[PDB]
């Protein structure tokens, strides 16, 4: 169950987001994989460089390009997604 | 030392290892 | 099957903390909350995703796939017991002494 | 269920004993028949929850008998060898007459006094600091009878059945200071115990099946109580109930004076392996412990049957008294 | 000598069915099983979870460490005893 | 009581870095503090004193995996248990 | 608001009973504390 709490992105790419968590939780057991999973997702299917933490207890301070930012809990995971580069 | 250390934990190891459940 | 059942739980002597979670990582009720309330959130959601990967071994290369966990209850001597009993919504967990 | 037959297929049990310092833990000893197997004597020992083959052991091709421990807690390992010796070992590590019995006398001050009755009465009694144990140390007392029981209040006093028929009393200071007898019966006694409760109560059971409420206070016996195979070991059940038990010819007698009359309360054959041998009570769990005349072990557990926990306890004593009523009776 | 006297007693010790001795990286030393790679998948990644269960063990605090790991499945009995060096693992019939 | 565990930079920006987050501690010291105030403390403030791209992290049991510029990272400890981790990119 | 959920997590009341019996009987493991007798 996806809880976005904090995304700069257009609706489409929010949802993409969500979806490709879906498809990391489903795949990937381990945090580290499904953030690789999301993160080269992401760089390959838009072009840059993206950045994404999961973890449980967790905070930040980070530059983001805009509208490309989420923080959200898909499940009972926090998912920080952002694009710098 | 290594191998008696090893000799000492496999001990005990051992002793709880044949111990399983029963009625 | 109900709370009387669940009442004579609690009843059973040398359990120190219950910690029933839903799948989701839910603590619906607890005894271990009851004396820290920052423990079961952190040994429910750990020990949600080590049931997880506890599902990754039980389905990998030796145990044959379609096999389930059923129990897996663990012990930590003098230091306390933590069993594991999945459910397909519950889970439900006890710290009994060891 | 545990049942060891460790090699013990071709032996004998001759002892079975529990250990206080580890609840939990047992030592059996046994006599060969066939010397074509592993080793001869035996002493071994196992846990409750142990594997059902003796966990440890003592290697030699030594027959060994008379065995007991020490009496603080398992430290020291006695045994009375069959040409009068006497052996001692460090548990914390890897003559023309045998002795019959042996005792620790515990002196928390020091190492513990070792008596052992020789097969012709004799005692013998010493101990030594030094372990590899010397019996240079010694000390000798004329006795007649085999089985030496001491009194537990004052352990000094002991008494014996002899085959004469007569049933000897003495103490430790003088062998000769109280050489009366005791003829409640007036038969020839092979075995002695003590009530292990409130009073100064003791047994003595004779060649003939007879049973004997020797009453310290008393020269006359309280109840001349009789049953077949009691020239076989008898004791005091680990109970708040002064249960008696006799056991031959794979069959226990059993009695429950504290619930009925003296006759049997309970008896039971056996069909696991013929011509049961020694048994051992444990206080904890009503799993009875046995051997067999094949060297097999067994145990089975009949709870319904392990206290009644008003009449027993407190009434013990009350129930002695009853039985100095019944010898007024006798009279 | 104890490894040797330790192999021997699990061997001596009735209803296993394979014996699997490892070092503390994924050696098998010696192994009574019929196809190695099985064991090899296991004496891999076991160690794994191995070092999770320490990792866990210790997140608790430093008060006790994995001394075994004995778990009992329907079909049989895997064994695991963490040693220094090594680790003692046997499939037995859990009877 | 800072327990400095891994170190990149210069002694200069360490000193720094542990009186930022010591100054940090004292502007949130309190049962209704909060690490992302802080954190947001931090991170402005090397901003402001030694530029940009900073990023800040408090916690104790959790689990990064970031990439950082070279001489531009710290991660340390306290008696008080917090884990403090802090880095540019 | 659902009870349901209630009567669904008191279902786990069997499969809670026998594991409280399993780690009754798993309670204490083997100790075999160092000790010294004598040592001569």
């Amino acid at each position: 169950q996806p809880v976005i709490k904090n995304s700069d992105m257009s609706v489409e790419m929010q949802k993409e987001v969500e979806e490709v968590a879906k498809k990391a939780i489903d795949y990937c057991n381990t945090d580290k994989e499904i953030a690789t999973f999301i993160k080269d997702d992401f760089r390959s299917r838009y072009h840059g460089t993206w950045h994404c933490i999961v973890g449980r207890n967790f905070g930040s301070f980070v530059t983001f390009e805009r509208s490309y930012y989420i923080y959200l809990y898909v499940g009972q995971l926090a998912i920080l997604l952002f694009k710098t580069g | 030392s290594m191998y008696s250390t090893s000799f000492k934990r496999c001990c005990k190891i051992m002793e709880r290892m044949v111990v399983q459940n029963d009625q | 099957n109900a709370d009387d059942q669940l009442k004579q739980l609690s009843a059973l002597e040398g359990a120190n903390g219950y910690v029933i979670f839903n799948e989701s990582g839910i603590p619906l009720k607890r005894h271990e909350k009851s004396i820290s309330h920052e423990k079961a959130v952190h040994i429910a959601a750990l020990v949600s995703d080590l049931w997880n990967v506890s599902k990754k071994v039980i389905q990998r290369d030796l145990k044959t796939p379609e096999n389930d966990i059923e129990v897996i209850r663990l012990r930590t001597k003098h230091s306390y017991e933590y069993i594991i009993t999945q459910s397909g919504d519950f889970t439900m967990l006890a710290i009994q002494l060891c | 269920y545990y049942w060891s037959q460790g090699d013990q297929r071709k032996k004998n049990v001759t002892s079975i004993c529990w250990n206080p310092l580890y609840p939990d833990l047992f030592a059996v000893s046994l006599g060969s028949y066939d010397f074509t197997k592993q080793r001869m004597g035996l002493i071994c020992l196992y846990s409750l929850k142990n594997t059902t083959h003796p966990e440890y052991a003592f290697n030699c091709e030594a027959g060994v008998m008379c065995l007991d421990f020490h009496p603080k807690s398992a430290a020291l390992l006695a045994v009375g060898l069959y040409d009068g010796t006497v052996l001692v070992y460090d548990i914390r590590n890897k003559h023309t007459d045998p002795v019959w019995q042996v005792k620790w006398n515990p002196d928390t001050s020091k190492n513990y006094n070792f008596y052992s009755i020789s097969s012709d009465g004799r005692v013998m009694n010493w101990i030594l600091m030094k372990n590899k144990n010397e019996e240079e140390s010694t000390l000798i007392g004329l006795a007649c009878g085999l089985c030496f029981d001491f009194n537990k209040f004052e352990p000094h006093i002991f008494l014996v059945g002899t085959e004469e028929g007569k049933i000897h009393k003495c103490s430790r200071a003088y062998s000769g200071q109280y050489q009366e007898t005791y003829n409640g019966h007036l038969l020839a006694v092979y075995k002695v115990k003590w009530n292990n409760f409130h009073p100064r109560t003791f047994i003595s059971a004779s060649a003939d099946w007879t049973v004997r409420i020797w009453d310290s206070k008393y020269t006359s016996q309280i109840i001349c109580f009789d049953l077949s195979m009691m020239v076989v070991d008898a004791v005091w059940a680990p109970y708040s109930s002064t249960v008696f038990a006799c056991a031959t010819m794979d069959k226990v007698q059993v009695y429950d004076l504290n619930v009925d009359k003296l006759n049997k309360l309970a008896e039971q054959k056996i069909v696991k392996q013929p011509k049961l041998t020694n048994l051992s009570f444990n206080y904890k769990d009503p799993i009875l412990l046995v051997g067999d005349s094949h060297g097999g072990v067994t145990l089975v557990k009949l709870s319904p049957n392990l206290c009644k926990s008003g009449p027993e306890i407190k009434q013990t004593e009350d129930k002695k008294a009853m039985e100095e009523f019944k010898n007024v009776k006798i009279e | 000598s104890e490894v040797e006297d330790t192999l021997n007693r699990i061997k001596t010790h009735k209803t296993v069915l394979g014996y699997l001795i490892v070092n503390s990286e994924g050696g098998v030393v010696r192994g009574a099983f019929k196809d190695e790679e099985e064991s090899k998948n296991i004496a891999n990644s076991i160690p794994l979870l191995t070092k999770k269960a320490r990792s866990v063990v210790r997140d608790l605090d430093p008060t006790n460490d994995l001394v075994f790991l004995r778990i009992q499945t329907k079909l049989n009995e895997i064994m695991v005893a963490p040693d220094d060096e090594f680790s003692l693992i046997v499939i037995q019939t859990k009877g | 009581k800072a327990i400095i565990n891994s170190s990149d930079m210069q002694g200069d920006l360490l000193q720094e870095a542990q009186d930022v987050i010591q100054s940090g501690i004292e502007n949130n010291s309190a049962p209704v503090l909060n690490i992302e105030a802080a954190c947001k403390y931090i991170k402005e403030n090397l901003d402001k004193k030694f530029g940009p791209t900073w990023q800040c992290i408090i916690g104790e049991g959790y689990a990064y995996d970031v990439t950082v510029q070279n001489n531009t990272l710290l991660f340390m400890f306290y008696n008080g248990n917090l884990a403090v981790l802090i880095f540019k990119s | 608001f659902p009870q349901a959920v209630k009567d669904l997590k008191e279902g786990v009341e069997k499969c809670i009973y026998q594991n409280n019996q399993i780690d009754l009987l798993e309670e204490y493991f083997e100790g075999e504390t160092s000790e010294h007798v004598v040592e001569n």
